[PDB]
C-alpha cells in the first residue's frame, strides 16, 4: 500500500505540531479538495504504524491534538505496539491531554502489545488516578 | 446577461449556518449535527425582482480555530449573513467581531452600505434567551441592518430572509 501525499503532509504537521498546516489540511480534507484519511497510518520509518493522533500526543502537541479530535479522529486507533493515543499520552505523562482523550470517550481498558494499559504504562500520579476512576465505569 | 453573487454566511458553532443554506437550496433539514471544517459552497438559481441570478452560497466553520481558514474566502463577497442562535446569547455577543473581521479581511469599498443580513435563528425552540428587540437595537446601530428571526427545522423566513439577502446583493 502507499499513503498520499496529503497524508505524508498531514503526519508531518501532526508530529511537528504545525497545528495550523494540520487545520488547512483538515478543511482541504473536509470539503474533498484533497484525499486523506485522518486515521491514516504513518509507513516510513520515522513514523510507522502510528497515526496523526498517536504522534501529536506523544510529542505532546496539544492544539493538533484538538484539532484532530473536533475533525473526527477515532481515538481508539492502535499503533504496531498495540497501544492507543491514550497510552501515549499517559506514557509520557501529560494530564491534559489524558483528560482531553477522556472527554472524547477513549477506551481506557486497552491492552497493548506489551500487556499494558494506559494506567500501567504512565508514571504520574495524577493520570494513574483518573485512568483508575474512569476503569471500574 | 447572467449575474453571479457571491454570499457568505458567518457564525459562531452551532447556530445553524449549514442548516439554513441547506434548508434555502434543497428544502431539508436534520437534527444531526456534524461540524463545518472548511468552508465550501452549494449553488442555487435565484428569482430577484424579475432577474434571475445564480447565487454562491458559501457555508464556513464556526468552531474556533477552523475559523480563520473561512478568511482566505470572504474576498469579492456580495453579501454577508450574520447567523446567532436565538437560545445561545454567546453566540449574539460575538457578531461585532464577526462583522468587523469580515469588514477589515474582505474590505470592501463601500463598508458603510456594505449589505449585511443578520438571522436570529432557532425560534421553533423553547426558552429563546436573546431577545427580539435587543438584535433589533445591535441592528439598527450598525446602519440599519435588516433583521429576520428564522427557524431552518420549520422554514420560516428561510425565503424571505434569502430573497432580501439576494436583493440586497444585488444592489449595483
Ligand atoms: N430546533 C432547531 N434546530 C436547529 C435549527 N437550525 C439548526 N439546528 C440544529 O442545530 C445543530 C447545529 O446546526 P448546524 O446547521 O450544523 O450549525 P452550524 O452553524 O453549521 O455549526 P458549525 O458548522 O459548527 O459552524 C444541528 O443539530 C441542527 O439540526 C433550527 O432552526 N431549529
Ligand atoms: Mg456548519
Amino acid at each position: 500500500s502507499m499513503n498520499t501525499e496529503a497524508e505524508q503532509q498531514l503526519l508531518h504537521h501532526a508530529r511537528n505540531g504545525n497545528a495550523e498546516e494540520v487545520r488547512k489540511l483538515l478543511a482541504a480534507m473536509a470539503r474533498m479538495e484533497v484525499v486523506a484519511d485522518i486515521d491514516c497510518k504513518g509507513r516510513s520509518k520515522s513514523n510507522l504504524g502510528w497515526t496523526p493522533l498517536h504522534l501529536a500526543c506523544y510529542f505532546g502537541h496539544k492544539q493538533v491534538v484538538e484539532d484532530l479530535l473536533k475533525a473526527g479522529a477515532k481515538v481508539n486507533m492502535l499503533n504496531d505496539m498495540g497501544d492507543t493515543p491514550l497510552h501515549r499520552a499517559a506514557f509520557t505523562g501529560r494530564k491534559e491531554l489524558v483528560l482531553l482523550l477522556l472527554e472524547y470517550d477513549a477506551d481506557s481498558t486497552v491492552v497493548n502489545g506489551s500487556g499494558q494499559t494506559a494506567k500501567e504504562a504512565t508514571h504520574d500520579k495524577e493520570i494513574r488516578n483518573m485512568l483508575e476512576a474512569v476503569e471500574r465505569t | 446577461k447572467k449575474v453571479l453573487l457571491k454570499v457568505i454566511i458567518l457564525g459562531d458553532s452551532g447556530v445553524g449556518k449549514t442548516s439554513l443554506m441547506n434548508q434555502y437550496v434543497n428544502k431539508k433539514f436534520s437534527n444531526q449535527y456534524k461540524a463545518t471544517i472548511g468552508a465550501d459552497f452549494l449553488t442555487k438559481e435565484v428569482m430577484v425582482d424579475d432577474r434571475l441570478v445564480t447565487m454562491q452560497i458559501w457555508d464556513t466553520a464556526g468552531l474556533e480555530r477552523f475559523q480563520s481558514l473561512g478568511v482566505a474566502f470572504y474576498r469579492g463577497a456580495d453579501c454577508c449573513v450574520l447567523v446567532f442562535d436565538v437560545t445561545a446569547p454567546n453566540t449574539f455577543k460575538t457578531l461585532d467581531s464577526w462583522r468587523d473581521e469580515f469588514l477589515i479581511q474582505a474590505s470592501p469599498r463601500d463598508p458603510e452600505n456594505f449589505p449585511f443580513v443578520v438571522l436570529g435563528n432557532k425560534i421553533d425552540l423553547e426558552n429563546r434567551q436573546v431577545a427580539t428587540k435587543r438584535a433589533q437595537a445591535w441592528c439598527y446601530s450598525k446602519n440599519n441592518i435588516p433583521y429576520f428571526e428564522t427557524s431552518a427545522k420549520e422554514a420560516i423566513n428561510v425565503e424571505q430572509a434569502f430573497q432580501t439577502i439576494a436583493r440586497n446583493a444585488l444592489k449595483q
